[PDB]
């Protein structure tokens, strides 16, 4: 195949480094013979060139057969060269989402033939791509070659090749603004809203443009027929979707089985609504073997269960219409899990997705929702270069309240309430000012750093009192422990005074779920209660009964 | 013109920074700019042979419909700090902060006359994203001095000194400080007189190419930590009063509360009033009297990063403190405001920076009470300065908020 009449990219080794010089390991008679067959051809094509013994450099070569087959293939261990090559620009920095594709009349797939081989290697650099076919044993000086094109396994091949390929289309692009070219690896996705024939036409005018450049594509009939089975998806004309998901019916599950499982699941969730993975995902905690069998839990089998139902039948996603707004709707799925779906027209989803994140130790639904919103938002900028309008399971009055009082700066773009339960709410709120005719627990807690032993009690302004000894805690723990007590012994209207900013901080944030059990109980209290004020003071300072507790 | 050679701070090389997803509106906006600059020959497409990257945003700039392109040279600036600061440094006028009026002028355009060191250009590479990775980013690099790169003024210095010479000669009591792309111009003149000297100055600039914003530094009076005044002092209010006071020691020298704290003895209801002793009424005094007057002992160390920390109060109110060493505040203040949390936080950030440049000649490291991700998606919607300070995201401690409220 042709070798591109196109400009070369100036490759350079990393600084204070010279080309590789790896001794060639003695090869068998067959291995050498083969390599010799292969090489000559390659050089016959000009993909390679014979060199002298003056050239200091070397990279090792090898030749492996083929399973089933009696065809040899030359391997060129390019490590040291790579370890020594400059670093290049990152090839493609993400990969288009089917959901982001604007629908076209006709889309054709064209795969370049011998991509790397069809393109020039900076003359000044070939010197390093030097390799040596050993002779029959020690004796005899090996045969020497070097590349004229982009070797496979070398650092800049993918980059340079793409660079090139980008430049080769720029022209055809210019005279073809209404034609979309999707450059992916050594593929070419060509879409147009043309009338079949002129499409078949434009494609060839392309193939020609490509051939005039060294680029051998395939003719009609020789080219793929949609559904296009790209990157895990199915690419029909007016829809797309993940590629065929088969969940394994099986007696017993091992670490590897579940992992593979969670994977197809997560993948499947781009477009299948409400696919859950928490229960399953949990079995994976503290993981033992890879083959170690894991007895699904009741919750896990139900997750699996529900998930089977989801996939039984099939969902497809539609394409993008830049002439319409993006609507994104989120819902609370459960135990810290969320799910959303983007659609441009009521219920004809572009894509779906899920959000779980435990951002923090203790957080709440109002925070999680916004964590989701931000997450969703980015996704959109990336996929569409625009943010959606949100439909959220939360009251505007609830939002504004929280946002308002909350310490952190916060912000959601355009949204609207939507009565899709559960609705997001604040589960309790703290008094702005000191409840009157309400007890006054001056709570306290401390732990001995050495004995890891700790006490935790309070002293009310009504003579009531209490202490407690905790086994292996910390101040942190003792301090939450104190406030729990004070809440526990006090009925619908406490006033609590702590010297712990920690607990303060925690509760002030209105948690409604927490990595901690103690913090979890402290929650039950707060909710059940009726009015709660809570203040902080400096300890070691003759503050109230602080000197007391 | 012969180009001045720029050496990357030894043992380390080019910035290889990731590029944010930009919005379709910003990408087109941006693409136009670059096609233009390209033709004018300030930037040229670059090849895969360049592994470097610098981010690029699109902004607007106070009172303007036209998009401006902003380049985030923060990393490069770090890597080039010897050159631009301890090699080609610009001195900062103490006087500037004492001037009755300081006007800010964009001078950024100046740079494109100048050629960037040919060996350097690769460092200035930047990409122009594509929606849904549809295509490869437009990769470019600099031929001339870039705007946003701290090395630019360092070079252009000499050249700007000539441009300014006569205006300086003729207006001996006007301060001209340049920071990045901006020019700081201060005078204790009458407003219109000041305004005029500026227009006059603008003209001078005009002959050399270079084509405002109004501050009054000297009236940047403190934000004294405020102890309340009141008749009827509850326990609660005192537990509060010591807290603030107590915390204003270990920052404020000669603070006192021994008598105040006295007031508080036994498990007393917070909702209960307690008459005051008129010696504790002194620490209210003595401290309140201190609280207003600046920290004794806190000086600025030119060899020490500045930190600006900001708190959300409520109702468009935000508080901030600049200090080099925690609790040792070089300056506090408050900033109060179609404005959302981010819009405001953004505006404060720029305000604090401007003062910061004006006072110390350097920008503080911001500690932001926001989520990185949120801060990252939005900040560019309200950003207007041609510079970008550094930031870290943080969770304000309950106390810090009121201790400063
Ligand atoms: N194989 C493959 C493949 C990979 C990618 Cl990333 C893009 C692609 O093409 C499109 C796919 C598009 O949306 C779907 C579509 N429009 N018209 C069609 N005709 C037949 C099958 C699918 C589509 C729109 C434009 C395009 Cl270019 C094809």
């Amino acid at each position: 195949s042709p070798i591109s009449p196109i400009e070369t990219v100036p490759v350079k080794l990393k600084p204070g480094m010279d080309g590789p010089k790896v001794k060639q390991w003695p090869l068998t008679e067959e291995k050498i013979k083969a390599l010799v067959e292969i090489c000559t051809e390659m050089e016959k094509e000009g993909k390679i060139s014979k060199i002298g013994p003056e050239n200091p450099y070397n990279t090792p070569v090898f030749a492996i057969k083929k399973k089933d087959s009696t065809k040899w293939r030359k391997l060129v261990d390019f490590r040291e060269l790579n370890k020594r090559t400059q670093d290049f620009w990152e090839v493609q920095l993400g990969i288009p989402h089917p959901a982001g594709l604007k629908k076209n009349k006709s889309v054709t797939v064209l795969d370049v033939g011998d991509a790397y081989f069809s393109v020039p290697l900076d003359e000044d650099f070939r010197k390093y791509t030097a390799f040596t076919i050993p002779s029959i044993n020690n004796e005899t000086p090996g045969i020497r070659y070097q590349y004229n094109v982009l070797p496979q396994g070398w650092k800049g091949s993918p980059a340079i090749f793409q660079s090139s390929m980008t430049k080769i289309l720029e022209p055809f692009r210019k005279q073809n603004p209404d034609i979309v070219i999707y450059q992916y690896m050594d593929d070419l996705y060509v879409g147009s809203d043309l009338e079949i024939g002129q499409h078949r036409t434009k494609i060839e005018e392309l193939r020609q443009h490509l051939l005039r450049w060294g680029l051998t594509t395939p003719d009609k009939k020789h080219q793929k027929e949609p559904p296009f089975l790209w990157m895990g998806y199915e690419l029909h004309p007016d829809k797309w979707t993940v590629q065929p998901i088969v969940l394994p019916e099986k007696d017993s599950w091992t670490v590897n089985d579940i992992q593979k499982l969670v994977g197809k699941l997560n993948w499947a969730s781009q477009i299948y609504p409400g696919i859950k993975v928490r229960q399953l995902c949990k079995l994976l905690r503290g993981t033992k073997a890879l083959t170690e069998v894991i007895p699904l839990t009741e919750e896990a089998e139900l997750e699996l269960a529900e998930n089977r139902e989801i996939l039984k039948e099939p969902v497809h996603g539609v394409y993008y219409d830049p002439s319409k707004d993006l609507i994104a709707e989120i819902q609370k799925q459960g135990q810290g899990q969320w799910t959303y779906q983007i659609y441009q027209e009521p219920f004809k989803n572009l894509k779906t997705g899920k959000y779980a994140r435990m951002r923090g130790a203790h957080t709440n639904d109002v925070k999680q929702l916004t964590e989701a919103v931000q997450k969703i938002t980015t996704e959109s900028i990336v996929i569409w270069g625009k943010t959606p309008k949100f439909k959220l399971p939360i009251q505007k009055e609830t939002w504004e309240t929280w946002w308002t009082e909350y310490w952190q700066a916060t912000w959601i773009p355009e949204w609207e309430f939507v009565n899709t339960p559960p609705l997001v709410k604040l589960w309790y709120q703290l008094e702005k000012e000191p409840i009157v005719g309400a007890e006054t627990f001056y709570v306290d807690g401390a732990a001995n750093r050495e004995t890891k032993l700790g006490k935790a009690g309070y002293v009310t302004n009504r003579g009531r009192q209490k202490v407690v000894t905790l086994t292996d805690t910390t101040n942190q723990k003792t301090e939450l422990q104190a406030i729990y007590l004070a809440l526990q012994d006090s009925g619908l209207e406490v006033n609590i005074v702590t010297d712990s900013q920690y607990a303060l901080g925690i509760i002030q944030a209105q948690p409604d779920q927490s990595e901690s059990e103690l913090v979890n109980q402290i929650i039950e209290q707060l909710i059940k209660k009726e009015k709660v004020y809570l203040a902080w003071v400096p300890a070691h300072k003759g503050i109230g009964g602080n000197e007391q507790v | 013109i012969e180009t001045v050679p720029v050496k990357l701070k030894p043992g380390m090389d080019g910035p290889k920074v990731k590029q944010w997803p930009l919005t379709e509106e910003k990408i087109k906006a941006l693409v136009e700019i670059c096609t233009e600059m390209e033709k004018e020959g300030k930037i040229s497409k670059i090849g895969p042979e360049n592994p470097y990257n610098t981010p690029v945003f699109a902004i607007k700039k106070k009172d303007s419909t036209k998009w401006r392109k902003l380049v985030d040279f923060r990393e490069l600036n770090k890597r080039t700090q010897d050159f631009w600061e301890v090699q080609l440094g610009i001195p900062h006028p103490a006087g500037l902060k004492k001037n009755k009026s300081v006007t800010v002028l964009d001078v950024g355009d100046a740079y494109f006359s100048v050629p960037l060191d040919e060996d350097f250009r690769k460092y200035t590479a930047f990409t122009i994203p594509s929606i849904n990775n549809e295509t490869p980013g437009i990769r470019y690099q600099y031929n001339v001095l870039p705007q946003g790169w701290k090395g630019s003024p360092a070079i252009f210095q000499s050249s700007m000194t000539k441009i300014l010479e006569p205006f300086r000669k003729q207006n001996p009591d006007i301060v001209i400080y340049q920071y990045m792309d901006d020019l700081y111009v201060g005078s204790d003149l009458e407003i219109g007189q000041h305004r005029t000297k500026i227009e006059e100055l603008r003209q001078h600039l005009l002959r050399w190419g270079l084509t405002g914003y109004e501050l009054h530094p000297d009236k940047w009076t403190v934000q004294p930590i405020v102890l309340p005044e009141k008749d009827s002092w509850t326990v609660n209010d005192i537990q509060k009063l010591v807290g603030k006071l107590n915390w204003a020691s270990q920052i404020y020298p000669g603070i006192k509360v021994r008598q105040l704290c006295k007031l508080l003895r036994g498990t007393k209801a917070l909702t209960e009033v307690i008459p005051l002793t008129e010696e504790a009424e002194l620490e209210l005094a003595e401290n309140r009297e201190i609280l207003k007057e600046p920290v004794h002992g806190v000086y600025y160390d030119p060899s020490k990063d500045l930190i600006a920390e900001i708190q959300k109060q409520g109702q468009g109110q935000w508080t901030y403190q600049i200090y080099q060493e925690p609790f040792k505040n070089l300056k506090t203040g408050k900033y109060a405001r179609h404005t959302n949390d981010v819009k405001q936080l953004t505006e404060a950030v720029q305000k604090i920076t401007t003062e910061s440049i004006v006072i110390w000649g350097k920008t503080p490291k911001f500690k932001l009470p926001i989520q990185k991700e949120t801060w990252e998606t939005w900040w560019t919607e309200y950003w207007q300065a041609t510079w970008i300070p550094e930031w870290e995201f943080v969770n304000t401690p309950p106390l810090v908020k009121l201790w400063y409220q």
